[PDB]
């Protein structure tokens, strides 16, 4: 286990989960396997607390689950669940949950210039540009809107266009040591 | 773009339009039905250069009427988006320019029009000219304009003409 | 889905015949005298005098047996229906503004070649 491994794991925990999933995160770090039943003694959790948090953790494969079946002292069976990070897998989605982003910044890019920025007051309901020239009234010689009869202003929407952009920069920046992370475990 | 097309139209002929001449009635009903309208998959139609064919009519059971599927051909324009064409300006104004280009009608947006270009209100006839005055843009002149899109409505279809391109404009 | 400029175009704009403004004009004139004759006739429509005034204002060739000169000039040479029209309609005076109008129109010949077929339309052209 790579020291790698275990810096870029606990770095993307501790920045999009909470305090409950970085903790159970250290469990596995000190070792490599440890039981369900023995991680809720150490963190003093609620059974189903600790279960949603396993859940949640094990809808992202940062961690996988192994079933042991055996007979106890007393003759009742056993079903104890053992965790453990599975790096491997968990690369794969950590680099899933960063492209996305990149994708869905990139898409953000092409939605802005397809906003819509006309929009009737009355009916609170925007149009698109090229919908604008469609209610256009001849007669008033302006736009207008043919459920209201009423002006159709375009100000209101340019507002919002400008916080997207600012999003962008910092979405890179924040985003470096994880990057950088990433490029130190591809060994 | 002009194009030569053949079209199916039917053609319901009351009993009355029956008997002698019943095929010049079907001929002339279709001249009045297919002039003057206008639908998206074709565009606006001028006129029927010829009738291909006149097929069986079929009478509607109850309805009385016979039914005539005719094949005519016409000619046809309709406007293609990302292409060039000669329009007239028929209206300046400070929001937009309207043009005719034949029976279709263009509308341009001010935002689509040059920046340099700006409206002249001062002037008795509304125009659009440049600081330095080497083009000027006015009502009734040929200006070459770019169909960025086609809209259809009440079968009615008015296209967005935009300059932005280069060799676009009055020449 | 249809651009004019990449040649794409529907299944039914496919066989149709392009006609030029001045073929255009032909053919309505040639409606407008079958208008004259059969007195009580319906009256064409508004839209059929824009039209024509249209062809009329754009043609380039007031000559019948130009315009057939040219079609037969244009056949030889192995260029699309939709094309010809443009060619015909536009008329570039050099090469280099015929290509920038159609995108799709490079490569199809040199360009050497490409400005002799304008030059050609020009001497067939009559100016007034
Ligand atoms: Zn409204």
């Amino acid at each position: 286990v790579p020291a790698a491994l275990k810096r870029l794991a606990k770095y993307v925990i501790r920045g999009f989960y909470g305090i409950e999933h970085a903790l159970a995160l250290d469990i596995l770090i000190r070792n490599s396997c440890v039981k369900e039943e023995d991680m809720l003694e150490l963190l003093k959790f609620d059974r189903k607390q600790l279960r949603s948090v396993l859940n949640n953790l094990k809808g992202d494969k940062f961690i996988k689950c192994r079933m042991r079946v055996e007979t106890a002292a007393d003759g009742k069976t056993t079903r104890h669940n053992y965790y453990f990070i599975n790096y491997r897998t968990l690369v794969n989605v950590v680099k899933y949950k960063l492209d996305h982003m990149r994708r869905r910044i990139e898409t953000d890019e092409r939605d802005s210039t397809n906003r819509a920025s006309f929009k009737c007051p009355v009916c609170s309901s925007t149009f698109t540009d090229l919908e604008a020239n469609q209610l256009f009234d001849p007669m008033t010689g302006t736009f207008r809107c043919t459920f209201c009869h009423t002006e159709v202003e375009e100000d209101e929407s340019a507002m919002p266009k400008k916080d997207a952009r600012t999003l962008l920069a910092r979405f890179n920046e924040q985003i470096e040591p994880i990057y950088a992370l990433l490029r130190e475990t591809e060994d | 773009m002009f194009y030569h097309i053949s079209l199916e139209h039917e053609i319901l002929l009351h009993p009355r339009y029956f008997g002698p001449n019943l095929l010049n009635t079907v001929k002339q009903k279709l001249f009045t039905e297919v002039e003057g309208t206008c639908t998206g998959k074709y565009g606006f139609v001028i006129a029927v250069t010829t009738i291909d064919n006149i097929g069986a009519g079929v009478i509607q059971p109850g309805r009385g009427f016979v039914l005539y599927p005719v094949k005519y051909k016409a000619i046809v324009f309709r406007p293609f988006k990302g292409e060039v064409v000669d329009a007239v300006v028929t209206q300046v104004n400070k929001v937009g320019l309207f043009t005719e280009i034949g029976p279709m009608s263009c509308f341009i947006s001010r935002h689509s029009i040059p920046s340099e270009m700006e409206f002249d209100p001062n002037s008795n006839p509304p125009c659009y000219k440049t600081m330095d005055e080497d083009i000027v843009i006015q009502q009734d002149d040929e200006i070459r304009l770019k169909i960025v899109g086609t809209r259809v409505d009440k079968n009615d279809i008015f296209a967005i003409g935009s300059l932005m391109d280069d060799y676009l404009g009055l020449v | 889905e249809e651009d004019a400029s990449q040649l794409i175009f529907p299944k039914e704009f496919e066989t149709a015949e392009t006609l030029l403004n001045s073929e255009v004009h032909m053919l309505l004139e040639h409606r407008k005298q079958q208008n004259e004759s059969a007195e009580d006739e319906q009256e064409l429509s508004e839209v059929f005098m824009k039209t024509l005034n249209y062809t009329a204002r754009f043609s380039r060739f007031k000559n019948r047996e130009t315009i057939a000169s040219v079609r037969s000039l244009l056949l030889q040479k192995k260029l699309h229906k939709f094309e010809l029209a443009c060619l015909a309609n536009l008329c570039p005076e050099t090469a280099e503004e015929s290509k920038a109008l159609i995108p799709s129109l490079e490569g199809r010949f040199e360009d050497e070649e490409l400005q002799q077929i304008l030059d050609d339309i020009q001497t067939k052209r009559s100016f007034q």
